């Protein structure tokens, strides 16, 4: 249940999903 | 002089969801009749209290969740908002009391293993309780989306469908609530 | 004078087509995914049949091994019925019926493009369990539930053939609510609930089906996973269970049958007034029929109960009987609009001939199989797997490909050839009749259904070899149908005319081909039941109403 | 007037119909030799920004008169190069549009008939008009 | 819009009748008591078609003959505005991906999967749902 | 995900000896059957950009005319003609406009 | 005679021998009107569009209410005339005895049909054995039948039912694991085998009223029990009533089929069937 | 009657049984109209052929 593994999928749908979706909230798009 | 589609097509599909509580009566039925020899419950007690309390509210609820259906055609977007507040925090609150029920039911006594009664009590009231919560999630899909717009008819017609589901959750935990309490 | 183009475009530029699949609501071409992502699973459901067949042929396990065998036609059993034969209800659905009545798209089109989704991806979750160590689903389509357990099927594989049969099944659904508030809400001004052709009352009345049998399964495979992935003692055979699962499966199990017959039925009545150059004989009593199918079909669940112990056998006898008899009704309204017309063979009307010589022999020995005592001998052998071929290679292939090469050329504007399209025909009807014909004769002897060896003193061989030179005709047979799709694709004869098989009857054969993005650029003056007939034919109008009633 | 089966609709779309066994476009050439007159069309209009169009019919006035009425029904009879063909009469005639004037039509044309006029004589129609638009549009530069 | 709601009705009328019929025979006729999981489909069969039967009929009451139900209306009757359609939208493909990664995670049971997929659900719902009203970005 | 093979075998239900021989075949296969639909999907969404010009935003409404004739109502995004089509722009890199909400015909919800 | 009967065996019971007169009521019902359907369609080849009836379209015609009152009758009528006749032969069967004069336990456990005995009373009521012990069953803490004259009948044995050629027998119908299935095919009838048939509102047993004919008969498994189910063949033999007493003689003293067999001169294996290369080894 | 009876058949009559028929069907003379010959006067129509690339 441990292991680099889980580690890497909770960061790329935890930490970095509120990351860019912050980004995407404190930038603009253009 | 139109017969409003997306008003049609919920009650066409919530029609289907009463056949998705015929085959977990179904289930209930038949570990009623052909496995009950003495009551159905033999090492558990179901306390009606605690259980006709909660089913109280989604009584109130279905109250103030057509009180505020009724702001949604007058035009009032806040009326509307304010209601499905009070809906949203009592439909919470049956969550929060059929899952303490459930809690006071394991550690207690039976529970998805171990008892065939509690295989059906858990599979009818807890595909009910995801539509709970799954309704709840349209209260606040509904709410936020009162937010982003100017409150159109559109705003207000699918008010209208996400208090039809709300009614239908509330109509079948009343079948529930009188076979499963009522009818032991 | 009138500058065109010599040939049309045979395929698009680079990249018109990769986003407009993933966006879109168009239901022309969401029901040209459904046709096409369905032969796709025709075939990898179909080449399980030529490997279930071949070990068949030679008496022993020639190359296969037991268990591989028994997940063979349980996932040829599965993905033919709920994987193939469902979605082109809805492939033809999403084609023809927002055409048929004057619509320019289906109720709800994300819902539309949602139901084709939980097609693409419940399917290969089902048949994604050949992954496994174990395989996919050892079991039958219908999944017996003592052997449906954690430890009577322990494996994985049959656990993704429960969740492959809930994407999906929530996929037609969600597909079913469209075809009823597309039908009650959209039709064109004139057209009344009547007036309306019979292959949008058979999408209406198993849309209604559709949501009786498939939330019934939807709630029995998840007391299924709760029996296995959770402890839980629904299905378990002390408490009921082993026949909670007989009353569970088969309330969805001859509804879903009823809604793979039906709407291959209004193909079937949409082919025969254009090829006989008269009307639907019995119009309104078709309409009748297909209500009291759709009526009686959900109360005769249990006549696949018989042999399992006690139903209430008189019951699901006699009303088991009564849908022989508007079955039997829209047969002579087939003859009776085939009759005194000038009949033209070309292949939708060939392949809709083909209709009604294989499913008669599919219904004749249904009744047989009604009856309780003639069903206590056959009723687990190869005279079921006859009958279900009759019955429903006749619906699902001799009118599916009557409606593919019906609607080919107005759905991208090419004739679909008719040479290769005889061919395609008759190695498919010398072929079926080989196949499945000695399995009446082969099963009523003692030969049981899913069987992977049958032993060399028992004399099944010379009969068994009979059926696997026939099947390999029908596995030769896609050869002809398949080149002909993918050379008339792009190739092909093209169609200048709004209606190209002459006597269109419908509303969709009032506009182009292909129709533009919003189906219609005029409408007629809809007042009668076939509206470009009165239409392109003025000089008919005046005896539509005189020379009917003899 | 109108065919037997046609019929004028509410607008002026006239929505035709054909028997069930018979075509709709009587081509009187082989269907792989239409594709191949598509990209000799399509990509000389491509690589050369002109506009070439192909007639094959009767001139049945004086030759050289009669093939300006067929280039006005080109959609735009300014990029247009118009090649007509009349098989019973040996009267092939290419028609510019008084446009493709400045870049290189005139050392084009007279090769795009004798081009075409070598693959009419011990040959076919269709032979000759392939040979001639993917040959005078070489000489078309932008 | 009578022939719309006289459709179910008549499929009420069989199905409460199969029901009544069902029940009463294997109450009096199968080997033990009422055959309980038929009798509940039928019994709610009849509420499939009798929630969606008896609901046009209150949408045949307050809504008047449409150009959908006259009988020789000219086609420059309901000239009007059909509504609103989604053109376009990359939404269901992703609904469905959803749905798919929280089935794959309840069939081969695994609860992180299962959660990682609800919420893939509802983050793809809120797309579909708040897709035709948002408003432009204020910056 | 191939060097997690030991937990696709484990969780997932699919082999040991079966990823790798995905990770295999795959490492030729799939490189290249994503270099095909992202080559077509980035020139599709280059031609979505240009049926937004040339015709303007598809907006949902479909207003059945008075002869049959589904329409669509595109806003045209520019300048118009006396006749009912719009003049095409010039595409110029920056991102173009799909919905009509996004163009300011939500409105505010009162505050 | 025997081609209008597809392929069905000559039913060696009087209640099989009734489903034989019955199956070949596809003469009178199905080979019949699917001859009128066919007499139609192929009529209505004929009927072509030639070459003189090029310009006129026909006659149009859509409803004829006589005919779809007449033709709703005439295939309700068959169908009223059957559910008599399959009501009158499934009451022919189903019927029970309480003096069923053997009575043999079957309990299909998972694929190798360990059959039984119990009970047995003859009509001259001279042998009365009368055998299954409640004390064996008692050692599991159900609803399986055990008795001491069990043929077990392991992968390599192929188990053989031996029962008398002149009398009443009866099968209890039990399994152990899976639903199996019962399938004598000369009994031109079958059972589905249940785990628990009195808990699952299932009838659980079935009687034949006398068996016609002598010799030994397969009999196969139908309804789906898991990977070796194309190998549960089970084998009845027929012997004669005196035969029969003297098959159970030398097995109450201890004895197994290749032993009992043998002492009433009949082969003592399965003779319609044999054990499968595929499962031995 | 061997395992080379069988399946040198099961393979072999779908093959000579397509080409029985492909001999039939394929040979039919289509609707498609035949090739227009220099000798003969043009009766069909005039035909303008105009790209549509610009
Ligand atoms: C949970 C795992 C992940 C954790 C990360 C959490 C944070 C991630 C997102 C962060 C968002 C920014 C935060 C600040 C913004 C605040 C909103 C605002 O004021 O302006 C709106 C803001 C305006 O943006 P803009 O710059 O002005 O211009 C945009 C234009 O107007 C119009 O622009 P448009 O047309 O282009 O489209 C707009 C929208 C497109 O429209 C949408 O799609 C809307 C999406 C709605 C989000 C729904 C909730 C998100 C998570 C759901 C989880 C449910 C629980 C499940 C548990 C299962 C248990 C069994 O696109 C976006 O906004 C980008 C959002 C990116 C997030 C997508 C998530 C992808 C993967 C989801 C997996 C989640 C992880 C699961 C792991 C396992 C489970 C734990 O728009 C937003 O950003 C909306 C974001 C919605 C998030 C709100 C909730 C915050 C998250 C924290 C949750 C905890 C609190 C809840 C409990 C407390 C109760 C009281
Ligand atoms: C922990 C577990 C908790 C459960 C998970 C939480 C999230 C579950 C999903 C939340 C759904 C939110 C929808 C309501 C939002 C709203 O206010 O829009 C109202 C919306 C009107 O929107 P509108 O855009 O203004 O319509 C304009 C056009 O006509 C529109 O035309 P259109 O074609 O462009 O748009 C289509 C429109 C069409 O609008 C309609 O009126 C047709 C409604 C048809 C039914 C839609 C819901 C389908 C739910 C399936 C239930 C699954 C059964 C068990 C599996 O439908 C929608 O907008 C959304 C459809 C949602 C599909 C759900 C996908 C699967 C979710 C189930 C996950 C279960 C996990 C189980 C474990 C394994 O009307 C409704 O959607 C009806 C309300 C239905 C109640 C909510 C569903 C309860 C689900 C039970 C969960 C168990
Ligand atoms: C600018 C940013 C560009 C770079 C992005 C950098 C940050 C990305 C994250 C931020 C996203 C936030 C956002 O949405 O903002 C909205 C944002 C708003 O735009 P804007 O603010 O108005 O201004 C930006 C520009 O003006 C507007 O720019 P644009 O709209 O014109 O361009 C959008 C798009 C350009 O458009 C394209 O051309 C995309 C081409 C399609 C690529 C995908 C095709 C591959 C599908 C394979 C299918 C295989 C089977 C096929 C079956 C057929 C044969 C059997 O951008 C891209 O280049 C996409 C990157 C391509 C990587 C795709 C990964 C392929 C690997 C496949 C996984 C399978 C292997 C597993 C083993 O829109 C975006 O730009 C979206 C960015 C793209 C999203 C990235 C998604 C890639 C994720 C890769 C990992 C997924 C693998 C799953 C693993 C599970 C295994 C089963
Ligand atoms: C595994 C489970 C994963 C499932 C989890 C999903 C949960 C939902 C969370 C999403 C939250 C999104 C937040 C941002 C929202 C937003 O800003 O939208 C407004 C934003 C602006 O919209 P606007 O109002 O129209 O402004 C107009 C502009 O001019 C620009 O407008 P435009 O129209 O010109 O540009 C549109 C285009 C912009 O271009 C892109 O961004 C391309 C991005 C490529 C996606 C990469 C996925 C990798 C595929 C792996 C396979 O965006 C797209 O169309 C992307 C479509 C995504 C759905 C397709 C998914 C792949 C299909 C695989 C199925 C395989 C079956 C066979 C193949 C089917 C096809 C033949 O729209 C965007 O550009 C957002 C880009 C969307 C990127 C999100 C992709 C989803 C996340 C990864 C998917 C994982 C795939 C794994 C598949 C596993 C094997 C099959
Ligand atoms: C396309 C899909 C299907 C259709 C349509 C269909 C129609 C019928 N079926 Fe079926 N079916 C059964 C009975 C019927 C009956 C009575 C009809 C009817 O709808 C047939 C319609 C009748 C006609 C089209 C004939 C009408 C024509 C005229 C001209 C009227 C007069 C003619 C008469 C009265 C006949 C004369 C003959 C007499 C004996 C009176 C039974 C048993 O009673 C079983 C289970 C066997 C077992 O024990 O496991 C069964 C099994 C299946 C299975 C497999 C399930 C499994 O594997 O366990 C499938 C997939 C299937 C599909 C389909 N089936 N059926
Ligand atoms: C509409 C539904 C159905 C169709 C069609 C169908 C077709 C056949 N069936 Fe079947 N069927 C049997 C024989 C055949 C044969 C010979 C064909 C023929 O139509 C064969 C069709 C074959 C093809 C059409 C193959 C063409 C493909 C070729 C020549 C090459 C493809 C190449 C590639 C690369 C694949 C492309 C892949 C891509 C990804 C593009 C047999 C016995 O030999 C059994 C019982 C097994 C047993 O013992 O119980 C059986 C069992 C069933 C069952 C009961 C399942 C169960 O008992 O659990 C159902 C419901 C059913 C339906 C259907 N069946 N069939
Ligand atoms: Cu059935
Ligand atoms: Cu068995
Ligand atoms: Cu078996």
């Amino acid at each position: 249940g441990f292991g680099p593994a889980p580690e890497g999928m909770a960061m790329w749908i935890i930490g970095m999903v509120a990351a860019i979706g912050v980004a995407m909230w404190i930038g603009s798009r253009a | 002089n139109r017969p409003n589609m997306v008003s049609v097509g919920t009650i066409v599909w919530l029609s289907s969801e009463l056949m998705f509580f015929a085959g977990l009566f179904a289930m209930y039925f038949t570990a009623r009749a052909q496995a009950g020899g003495a009551w159905p419950p033999e090492p558990t007690e179901l306390n009606l209290a605690l259980a006709v309390p909660v089913t109280l509210v989604l009584i109130a609820s279905s109250f103030t969740c057509q009180m505020g259906v009724f702001a949604a055609e007058r035009g009032d977007v806040f009326g509307l908002r304010r209601w499905y507040v009070i809906t949203f925090l009592m439909g919470l609150f049956f969550v929060l009391g059929q899952g303490y029920e459930y809690i006071h039911l394991v550690e207690h006594g039976t529970t998805i293993p171990g008892s065939a009664y509690g295989s059906v009590f858990y599979l009818a009231t807890g595909f009910h309780g995801l539509h709970v919560i799954g309704g709840l999630v349209a209260f606040v899909l509904l709410l936020a989306r009162t937010k982003m717009s100017k409150f159109t008819p559109a705003q207000a017609t699918a008010a209208i469908v996400v208090s039809y589901y709300w009614h239908f959750v509330d109509i079948v935990w009343i079948a529930l609530f009188a076979t499963i309490y009522f009818v032991r | 004078l009138l500058a065109r183009r010599p040939f049309p475009q045979r395929l698009g530029p680079r990249w018109t087509l990769l986003y407009k699949l993933v966006t879109t609501t168009d239901h022309k071409l969401i029901g040209m995914m459904y046709v096409v992502a369905c032969f796709i699973f025709f075939f990898i459901g179909g080449l399980m049949a030529l490997l279930l067949r071949t070990e068949l042929a030679v008496p022993g396990l020639q190359f296969l091994s037991n268990e591989q065998y028994n997940q063979l036609f349980t996932m040829h059993g599965t993905v033919m019925l709920l994987f193939y034969a469902t979605p082109i209800v809805f492939g033809f659905a999403n084609l023809v019926v927002p055409l048929q009545i004057g619509a320019p798209d289906v109720a709800f089109p994300r819902l539309n493009a949602l139901s084709f989704w939980l097609f693409l991806f419940g399917a290969s979750i089902a048949l994604g369990g050949f992954l496994a160590p174990g395989g996919p689903a050892d079991f039958g389509w219908t999944a017996y539930t003592p052997l449906s357990n954690a430890m009577h099927s322990p494996g994985a594989g049959g656990d993704l053939w429960i969740f492959g049969l809930i994407v999906g099944g929530l996929g037609t659904i969600l597909g079913a609510v469209n075809m009823i508030t597309t039908v009650v809400c959209m039709r064109a001004p004139g057209m009344i609930m009547f007036r309306m052709p019979i292959f949008t009352w058979n999408i209406l009345v198993t849309s209604v089906i559709v949501l009786v049998a498939f939330p019934l399964l939807t709630s029995a495979l998840f007391g299924l996973a709760a029996d296995r992935n959770l402890g839980a003692h629904v299905f378990d055979p002390a408490n009921g269970g082993t026949m909670l699962w007989e009353h569970l499966f088969w309330f969805f199990g001859h509804p879903e049958v009823y809604i793979i017959a039906l709407p291959f039925f209004g193909i079937v009545t949409e082919i025969f007034p254009v090829f006989s150059r008269k009307p639907v004989f019995g119009y309104t009593t078709l309409v009748y029929a297909t209500i009291s199918i759709g009526a009686l079909s959900i109360a005769v669940w249990a006549h696949h109960l018989y042999a399992t112990g006690a139903v209430l056998l008189p019951f699901f006898s006699f009303m088991t009987f009564m849908i022989a008899v508007p079955t039997g009704i829209k047969f002579v309204n087939w003859i009776g609009t085939m009759w005194k017309g000038q009949l033209t063979f070309e292949t939708p009307m060939l392949f809709s001939v083909g209709f009604l010589v294989t499913f008669l022999l599919g219904g004749l020995t249904g009744v047989i199989l009604a009856s309780p005592p003639l069903d206590f001998h056959v009723t687990d052998s190869y005279f079921v797997v006859a009958h279900f071929h009759y019955v429903l290679f006749g619906t699902i292939v001799f009118a599916t490909y009557a409606g593919v090469y019906f609607w080919f050329p107005k759905m991208t504007g090419r004739l679909l050839d008719d040479r290769l399209g005889k061919l395609h025909f008759w190695l498919t009807l010398i072929g079926f009749h080989t196949t499945f014909l000695v399995h009446h004769w082969l099963g009523a002897e003692g030969m049981p259904r899913r069987y992977a060896d049958y032993l060399p003193t028992d004399g099944f061989t010379t009969l068994n070899i009979v059926s696997t030179i026939g099947s390999f005709i029908l596995g030769v047979s896609m050869l002809p149908f398949v080149w002909n799709v993918f050379k008339s694709w792009r190739y092909g004869e093209p169609v200048t005319v709004d209606d190209p098989w002459g006597y269109g009857n419908s509303l969709e054969w009032a506009t182009s081909c292909p129709p533009p993005r919003h189906n219609f650029t005029e409408l007629p003056r809809i007042r009668s039941e076939r509206p470009a007939f009165e239409l392109h034919y003025p000089h008919m109008i005046e005896r539509l109403r005189a020379e009917s009633h003899p | 007037d109108l065919p037997y089966g046609s019929a004028l609709t509410s607008s002026g779309r006239i929505s035709a119909v054909t028997e069930p066994g018979e075509l709709s476009v009587h081509y009187p050439f082989p269907t792989m030799d239409l594709v191949v007159l598509d990209d000799a069309l399509k990509y000389g209009s491509r690589a050369a920004k002109a506009r070439f169009a192909v007639y094959i019919g009767p001139l049945g006035a004086d030759t050289a008169a009669t093939a300006r009425e067929i280039l006005a029904n080109v959609p735009t009879p300014e990029n247009a190069v118009l090649l007509a063909v009349s098989p019973d009469q040996r009267a092939i005639e290419v028609v510019y549009g008084a446009d493709v004037k400045g870049r290189g039509i005139e050392s084009a044309a007279p090769l795009g008939v004798s081009a075409a006029a070598a693959s009419f004589k011990e040959g076919n129609l269709i032979d000759g008009l392939i040979s001639a638009v993917r040959v005078m549009s070489a000489g078309v530069s932008p | 819009m009578h022939i719309e709601a006289r459709l179910f009705e008549i499929l009420t009328a069989f199905f409460a009748l199969a029901a009544v019929v069902y029940a009463v025979l294997t109450a009096m006729f199968a080997t033990g008591g009422v055959e309980w999981a038929g009798t509940t489909a039928l019994v709610l069969t009849t509420g499939l078609t009798l929630i969606t039967g008896t609901f046009f009929r209150f949408v045949a009451r307050r809504l008047d003959t449409r150009p959908e139900d006259y009988e020789d209306a000219e086609i420059s009757d309901g000239a009007g505005e059909l509504g609103f359609f989604a053109p376009h939208s990359w939404w269901p493909i992703l609904i469905s991906l959803s749905f798919s990664t929280a089935a794959v995670g309840a069939a081969l049971w695994l609860p992180w999967l299962i959660a990682a997929g609800v919420a893939f659900v509802i983050t793809s719902v809120c797309g579909l749902v708040f897709e035709y009203y948002w408003g432009p970005e204020k910056h | 995900f191939a060097c997690m093979n030991d937990i696709i075998a484990l969780k997932f239900h699919i082999s040991l000896n079966a990823t790798t021989w995905i990770g295999r075949i795959g490492m030729v296969v799939l490189p290249a059957i994503v270099y095909f639909v992202a080559y077509r999907w980035a020139i599709s969404l280059q031609r979505s950009d240009r049926e937004v010009l040339e015709h303007g935003v598809e907006t949902g409404i479909i207003k059945r005319l008075p002869h049959g004739a589904y329409v669509e109502l595109h806003q045209p995004l520019g300048p118009v003609d006396e006749h009912g089509h719009p003049i095409p722009l010039e595409y110029a890199g920056a991102p173009l406009p799909k919905r009509m909400n996004k163009l300011g015909s939500g409105g505010a919800p009162g505050t | 005679s025997d081609a209008l009967a597809l392929g069905w065996p000559t039913g060696i019971t009087p209640e099989a021998k009734l489903n034989r007169e019955l199956w070949i009521g596809s003469v009178i019902a199905s080979f019949a009107v699917g001859a009128i359907v066919w007499g139609l369609i192929f009529w209505t080849s004929a009927f072509h569009r030639k070459k003189a009836t090029d310009t006129e379209l026909p006659r149009q015609f859509g409803y004829n209410m006589p005919l779809e009152l007449t033709l709703t009758v005439i295939p309700f009528l068959i169908i009223s005339v059957l559910f008599y006749f399959t009501v009158v032969v499934q009451e022919r069967m189903m019927h029970k005895d309480p003096n069923p004069e053997v009575v043999i336990d079957v309990t299909a456990f998972q694929w190798n049909w360990k059959f039984g005995y119990q009970k047995i009373a003859f009509a001259d009521g001279s042998f009365d054995y009368d055998g299954a012990d409640p004390e064996r069953k008692e050692a599991m803490t159900t609803y399986l039948n055990f008795d001491k004259i069990e043929t077990l009948g392991t992968s390599s044995e192929i188990p053989v039912l031996v029962l008398p050629a002149g009398k009443r027998i009866e099968f209890v119908l039990n399994s152990a694991d899976v639903i199996h299935g019962f399938w004598v095919p000369e009994f031109l009838f079958k059972r589905d085998v249940l785990p628990e048939p009195k808990a699952n509102n299932s009838d659980n047993v079935f009687q034949v009223s006398e068996i016609q004919q002598t010799g030994a008969f397969v009999g196969r498994c139908t309804e789906m029990c898991g990977t070796f189910h194309a190998m549960m063949n089970f084998e009845v033999r027929v012997v004669e009533p005196n035969d029969f007493k003297a098959y159970i003689d030398q097995r109450n003293a201890g004895k197994t089929n290749a032993e009992a067999l043998a002492a009433i001169n009949q082969p003592p294996l399965a003779i319609t069937t044999e054990p499968f290369e595929s499962r031995r080894g | 009657m061997s395992t080379a009876l069988t399946h040198g058949l099961i393979g072999g009559v779908p093959l000579v049984l397509f080409a029985v028929l492909a001999l039939i069907f394929l040979t039919r003379k289509g609707p498609h109209p035949d090739t227009y010959k220099m000798s003969d006067p043009w009766t069909h129509a005039p035909i303008l052929w105009a790209a549509e690339e610009p």
